[PDB]
């Protein structure tokens, strides 16, 4: 068996959702910002936001909604986790003591159901009579909000429309009414139903099924006086309220997909819209009041306000400050001014909240020779793309290097005192036949620049037609200085060439240090790429020189330096090249038993291979023979996002289902059958998507540094920004720390009353297994934050085992020291 | 695709056994003794008639590729029955087959099994499987005797006498190389033809084509009487050579 | 000739690597040097010599040389390890069963998050599987262990049944005692969970129905660790075994001993309301408690769901090969 320890160095920074309401007091205005597994509670001030409370939940926060049922003084909060843990929460403050009350809770998972394409949707009735949940295709789940439903018991109503895009409860209806957009073979339609708690079924809805734009994406329930709903698409915004039909199709929105909506004026007169290129719009509902006193919607109007960060969620503070929550970029507070500035913008940034954003890749490098080590991350996307320099100093110090284009891979080349970074920027087919970039960015603002002139694929004769307005990716290699982070050089790859892998190394007997990039020729027609290049560059005297190129018949997803040789993953093939005295790559040997060799790592002559579906395979290079040999494969099938080698016998992997697993050599060599069976000894639900595993530590290592029982340092990055460390433990330390977890879980009160053991259990749509081989560091490091009575309750009956150790009895004060020693690693 | 398992009578003059100086009468004797050994051992163990026949067919086929002078017959037989049990899902442990073989064989005969009977038998399985070319599925005259008899309609007692007499002729033919000369379907017809002649029955009357004097042609296409006569003649030879007579 | 099996050497094939571990021996992927064909070799070892050549392999050789259908995996030949010569007694080498190589397995494809199967994809999938089962069933052979690991897929969309190691002939006129535990618990039929000693061909149909539902949910229908818990899950959906729906349930040995929490009512149509109507009837018929009332393989092919599916217009399964690499 294997024993490992996982700890969170930096918490998730990406904003997954945000709401404003009256949650902490019926009087204050609150902004609840939700990051993965983390809930932040703020109070709105005239200056900004005042933080008041932050809690963690044992689950990914999927639905977050504020409502106030009749009889309550203040808003209550509903949160549903991605594992279908539902709960209703209340804020309670006793002077200085702030705690969160679990008013109702339960798991709403169905034994049978098909998870929907557009994900979990949660909405609440305006009269707070019920909570609507869209979890599975063809089913609508109703949790009625009666006082007695402390377990959140619920029922399902059959739904004929299998493919639902979005749904909202409508205002101004005689009965609870849902308005949704659905997709069948005839296109997309908007339909309504009424929801009967007494009959537990749908009844005919108040208004007709208009068929709507093919890409209708979001549903807005408009309050009285207008009532009805607004439907947002790619080209048009339409308002439906029974007989009323309105359609505005301003050309400005066709340019970039709109992804978020928020109400400004409680009466529905004004709404905010944001799109993927960062534009912030105002949607105005023009009012006309007829003689009879009735208010009708005269027209819909759209006005461009300015630019924000690509917003995942939008929320308006009544002071006229709008919070921009971004998963792809830094979140913000912006001000909407009545008068435009001299550039024509009504939006001026107030504060910027750092978001590590998508961490596509990272490298650990000691720039200052302090020995501490810094973490340089490829962070953000599109106009939010950046590099982040991260070092310990008690908080993390983070420098931001804007790129305004997407970074993909980063590697450090010390000989050149610079980094190599792969990046891509979006250009659009323009009337010249070429393309035009939407904005300048790192690859265009380089001091010196070059473009591949390779003739490898120039024979073409394969037609690829271009339509004006279509997007393309343009890929570049950036040479960035390690002190100034100035873009010294930018090399632009071939048209339709995607740069997928990058290394910096010396090869063979060649003293020169090179940048080597692996690329693939990506054409929309090809399901799998069938062409690619391995390009050897040299950065010398402020210019990048193309040293050599090797054509491959596939995509070079990953490359790694291997004992002076170059290891490559070309689609199914895994290849080892040699660097000749003629400065050309020469193939030594191949391996073909892979569906796709997406991820590669090496130690000594051993190679770890990560496959799209075939989990991990341990290869070996056999120098006596000049070829590879399959040592062992994990036969259980898992989808890989990243892999790492812990030691010669233990291998760490990450699943696309937000799970972490460790595989070991069976080390019971009685039969060749056993040697070849890597056995999954560790299972842990991280709750995050791991893109990159990197050996190293940010701790300030010095001659004689405080040492810990944990051995090794593997750091990982996630899509939501979380940075974490995986480390090894001895059997004795695991057992101690695990036995302590079980004791802590009985003592510590969970928000929503979610069992910790459930949260960390391995979970795919098909499987759920109890966690094994992993210690949740955050639970262990929460021992130092529980009250003294609870600490002593935890240490009752604590004994040491297996001899060669200390006195079995342990006190609260002894453990406080052990945990603090463990907090040194992060 | 599939191997051919049938030789011409003339070809049996050139088995390995013959070419190592064994005369025709001796190889015939060896085949009867080996087959009857397989039959007797399995009957003592309670084995289904198909399991006995399958072992016997493996045995007969085996000695078309090997010589009786280099492979002791009773070891081969025991190995065939052992494998036949696994093929026909009537399995037996090798130690039980040896136990029964010892009960039935004298001291000289059991000498063939050498010092370690079980290993000598178990070892041969590798050769046996390669020799029969891993073609384990075998059909036997029994199933055709019943399939064809079921289509006869008439005196219940005359047809049952025909079947049992023919059934006995099938059991007796396992001691011969007919298993190697003619498909089982033909054997089933031949024994019906013979039992009929001896019982003075006219089988065509029981068929759906009572004026079709060659009654068998509706069961087995393309079989001349000469083929049927040869098979019948060979079966009765065993009775005349022995002291035993036709069952009737 | 092509028919002289067991003689050719394993040398003719170059072993690419071990793809899976089989019950009797591990399976390796390989290439024929002569033809370049990719084959999968199942290692059969008589070296243990506890009771000679394994019967699991004997069944698979005996049956798969008889069964020729597109939806049944073909054993191409049997090869041997370079064996000792002149020492037939000393020979302890192994035998390899050559099969066509299939790129993926159904469980592995579903375990990958987004292998999305549309209605027409499932029609092509189930039609082939049931045609193969119909072929095997018309030949009176019962493939007892039907699971997602045993259904194999080629990118062409060809579906093939594979592990016949637990297959035995069934006679309707002559009942014989049979092994009590014949299918994997998740896909096991109710009569075998109540201890049916004389299994029917319908036990296989129940399994294929579990798969039918699984292809619409991407999750197995009856997941349990213990035989009683499995009967409870089946009962929650299909109804509790009761004489009114299964008159001969009383004759099964464990009926009195093994009771569900309640005498549940059948909800199969309610919990599977999202399934197309043509398919729901298929699921309802295949997941019938009484094996004598459960539809046969032929009847499934004569259904509104599979009757008019044309295998000529094969629909390839979802090919997410490039977007999934770089999400
Ligand atoms: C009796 C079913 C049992 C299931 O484990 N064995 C088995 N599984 C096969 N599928 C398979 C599994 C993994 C890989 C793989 C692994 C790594 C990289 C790339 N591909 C490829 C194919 C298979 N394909 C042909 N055969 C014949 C022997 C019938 C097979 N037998």
């Amino acid at each position: 068996m294997s024993y490992n320890y996982v700890v969170t160095a930096q918490k998730p920074t990406a904003v997954n959702g945000c709401v404003t309401g009256h949650f902490t007091s019926a009087e204050d205005l609150n902004l609840l910002i939700a990051k993965n597994t983390r809930l932040e509670i703020y109070v709105v001030t005239a200056e900004g936001l005042r933080p008041v409370k932050e809690v963690g939940m044992y689950g990914k926060i999927a639905v977050m909604e504020l409502f106030r049922p009749k009889g309550e003084s203040k808003d209550l909060l509903f949160i549903l986790t991605a594992k279908y843990n539902a709960c209703i929460l209340e804020y309670k403050q006793s002077g200085e003591s702030i705690d969160i009350i679990t008013r109702a809770h339960g798991n709403v998972q169905d034994r049978i159901g098909r998870p929907s394409e557009t994900g979990i949707i949660g909405i609440i009735d305006p009269e707070c009579r019920m909570i609507g949940l869209r979890l599975y295709d063809g089913l609508f789940k109703v949790i009625p909000l009666d006082r007695d439903n402390k377990e959140l018991k619920a029922f399902n109503i059959r739904l004929e429309e299998l493919h639902v895009i979005d749904v909202k409860f409508l205002y101004g209806c005689q009965a609870p009414t849902i308005c949704f957009v659905y997709q069948d073979p005839q296109g997309r339609h908007v339909k309504t139903y009424e929801v009967s708690l007494r009959e537990k079924e749908f009844n005919k809805g108040p208004w007709k099924q208009e068929n709507v734009e093919a890409e209708a994406s979001m549903v807005i329930a408009v309050p009285e006086p207008f009532g009805g709903a607004i439907i947002i698409g790619q080209e048009s915004i339409t308002y439906h309220n029974g007989d009323k039909y309105l359609a505005i199709a301003p050309p400005i929105i066709k340019q970039s997909t709109i992804v978020c909506h928020n109400r400004v004026d409680p009466n529905g007169s004004r709404y905010l819209l944001g799109d993927m290129e960062g534009r912030l719009f105002m949607l105005l509902l023009e009012k006309e009041e007829q003689m009879d006193g009735t208010v009708t919607l005269k027209d819909l109007r759209v006005e461009l306000l300015g630019e924000t960060s690509i917003a995942e969620c939008l929320t308006y503070l009544d002071n006229g400050v709008v919070f921009v929550g971004s998963r792809l970029g830094d979140s913000q507070l912006v001000k909407l001014n009545v008068d435009s500035n001299e550039q024509g913008s009504y939006v001026v940034a107030m504060e910027t909240f750092t978001n590590l954003g998508p961490i596509v890749d990272m490298c650990v490098v000691d720039l200052e020779r302090q020995g501490q080590g810094q973490l340089v991350t490829c962070s953000g996307a599109f106009k939010e793309g950046s590099l982040r320099i991260i070092r310990n100093g008690q908080k993390l110090h983070i420098r931001t290097v804007p790129l305004y284009e997407s970074p993909r891979k980063i590697c450090y080349q010390e000989v050149s005192q610079c980094f190599g970074v792969l990046s891509s920027r979006i250009e659009v087919q323009d009337t010249s036949g070429g393309t035009t970039a939407l904005r300048p960015s790192a690859s265009t603002q380089a001091l010196s620049s070059s473009v591949s002139s390779s003739k490898l694929f120039s024979s073409s004769t394969a037609p690829h037609e271009t339509s004006f307005g279509e997007e393309v990716e343009v890929h570049n290699l950036l040479i960035i200085d390690q002190h100034t982070f100035e873009v010294l050089h930018a090399h632009q790859f071939l048209q339709n060439e995607y740069a997928l892998s990058l290394v910096s190394c010396k090869l063979g007997k060649d003293p020169n240090t090179y940048f080597i990039v692996g690329t693939a020729m990506v054409y929309p027609e090809e399901a799998e790429p069938k062409q690619g290049r391995i390009v050897v560059f040299q950065y010398s005297d402020g210019k990048l020189q193309t040293v050599a190129e090797k054509e491959v018949k596939g995509a070079v997803y990953s490359m790694v330096e291997f004992n002076g040789k170059l290891l490559a993953s070309i689609n199914s093939t895994v290849r080892l090249y040699e660097w000749t005295t003629e400065k050309e790559l020469r193939t030594e040997c191949n391996h073909y038993n892979n569906i796709m060799a997406l991820y590669l790592k090496t130690k000594g002559d051993f190679i770890l291979v990560g496959d799209l579906m075939r989990s991990v395979l341990l290869l070996a290079y056999k120098p006596m023979e000049g070829n590879f040999e399959e040592i062992a494969r994990d036969f259980n099938p898992n989808w890989m996002s990243a892999v790492e080698i812990l030691d010669d016998d233990n291998f760490l992997g990450a699943e696309n289902a937000f799970n972490l697993f460790v595989c070991q050599k069976d080390s019971a060599a009685t039969t060749d059958e056993e040697r070849q069976h890597l056995q999954e000894v560790g299972l842990f639900h991280l709750g995050e998507f791991v893109n990159v595993f990197c050996h190293g530590s940010l701790v300030m290592q010095n001659l004689g540094e405080t040492s810990t029982p944990t051995q090794g340092s593997v750091l990982f990055g996630t899509v939501n920004g979380m940075i974490g460390l995986v480390t090894s433990l001895s059997e004795s330390w695991y057992n101690l720390l695990l036995d302590m977890q079980n004791r802590l879980n009985k003592v510590i009160k969970s928000v929503g009353k979610i069992e910790h053991s459930f949260w960390r259990s391995f979970h795919t749509e098909r499987k759920t297994e109890p966690a094994t081989g992993f210690i949740d560091g955050d639970l262990i490091e929460s021992f130092l934050d529980i009250s003294r009575p609870k600490m002593q309750e935890v240490v009752a009956n604590l004994q040491y085992d297996d001899g060669s150790g200390m006195k079995r009895e342990a006190t609260a004060d002894d453990l406080i020291k052990v945990v603090e020693e463990l907090t040194r690693i992060h | 695709t599939k191997p051919c398992w049938y030789w011409d009578k003339k070809d049996l003059a050139h088995t390995p056994s013959q070419l190592e100086g064994l005369d025709p009468a001796t190889e015939a004797r060896y085949r009867r003794e080996g087959a009857r050994f397989i039959f007797d051992v399995g009957t003592r163990l309670g084995l289904h008639y198909d399991t006995l026949a399958t072992g016997i067919i493996y045995f007969h086929r085996f000695y078309m590729f090997h010589s009786f002078k280099q492979f002791p017959r009773y070891v081969t037989g025991a190995c065939c029955l052992f494998l036949a049990g696994k093929v026909e899902e009537t399995p037996k442990k090798c130690k039980d087959i040896i136990k029964t073989a010892r009960s039935l064989l004298n001291d000289v005969q059991f000498g063939q099994f050498g010092d370690d009977p079980k290993e000598e038998v178990m070892v041969l399985e590798r050769i046996l499987l390669q020799t029969i070319k891993f073609d384990l599925q075998v059909e036997h005259p029994y199933q055709f005797l019943l399939k064809y008899a079921k289509q006869l309609k008439g005196d219940k007692n005359k047809i049952q006498k025909l079947v049992q007499m023919a059934w006995t002729f099938v059991n007796d033919s396992l001691c011969t190389t007919l298993s190697l000369q003619w498909e089982p379907e033909i054997i089933a017809v031949a024994v019906m033809y013979l039992a009929g002649r001896l019982c003075k029955f006219e089988i065509q009357e029981w068929t759906s084509k009572p004026m079709y004097r060659r009654w068998w042609e509706q069961f087995v296409q393309d079989v001349p009487v000469d083929v049927l006569e040869d098979i019948c003649h060979q079966i009765l030879d065993l009775y005349s050579q022995g002291k035993q007579q036709m069952p009737h | 000739t092509e028919s002289d099996w067991g003689k050719r050497c394993v040398d003719k094939f170059d072993i690419i690597g071990i793809i899976g571990e089989g019950t009797y021996g591990q399976v390796y992927k390989a290439k024929d040097k002569d033809t370049g064909e990719l084959v999968a070799l199942k290692k059969v070892r008589l070296d243990n010599e506890k009771e000679g050549f394994p019967i699991t392999a004997i069944r698979e050789i005996k049956i798969l040389r008889q069964l020729i259908h597109r939806s049944v995996v073909n054993m191409k030949e049997i090869v041997t390890d370079k064996q000792d010569a002149l020492d037939f007694k000393k020979d302890k080498g192994a035998f390899y069963l050559v099969f066509e190589y299939m790129d993926h397995d159904l469980m592995g494809l579903l375990e990958s998050g987004l292998v999305h199967f549309s209605e027409d994809h499932i029609k092509s999938f189930m039609k082939q599987l049931m045609e193969g089962l119909e072929y095997c069933h018309k030949k009176n052979f019962l493939h007892r262990d039907i699971k997602c690991s045993n259904i194999l897929l080629n990118n062409s969309g060809q579906i093939k049944l594979a592990d016949f190691g637990l297959a035995r002939l069934y006679n309707s006129e002559e009942s014989r005692p049979y092994t009590n535990k014949v299918i994997t618990l998740w896909y096991r039929p109710p009569e075998l969970l109540l201890g049916e000693e004389r299994y029917t061909p319908a036990i296989d149909v129940w399994s294929c129905g579990c798969i039918l539902g699984e292809l619409f949910t991407k999750k197995p229908i009856f997941q349990a660790n213990l035989e009683l818990a499995q009967l409870e899950l089946i009962s929650r959906l299909c109804g509790s075994p009761c004489p009114a729906v299964w008159p001969d349930v009383i004759r099964l040995p464990y009926f009195n001993t093994m009771k569900p929490k309640k005498q549940y009512r059948r909800r199969l149509r309610e919990e599977f309301s999202f399934i197309p109507s043509a398919a729901l009837d298929l699921l309802d018929h295949m997941l019938t408690l009484d094996p004598s009332k459960r539809c046969t393989a032929e009847q499934t092919l004569q259904s509104d769901f599979l009757k008019d599916v044309e295998l000529s217009k094969m629909a390839p399964p979802d090919l997410p090969h490039w977007q999934d690499c770089h999400e």
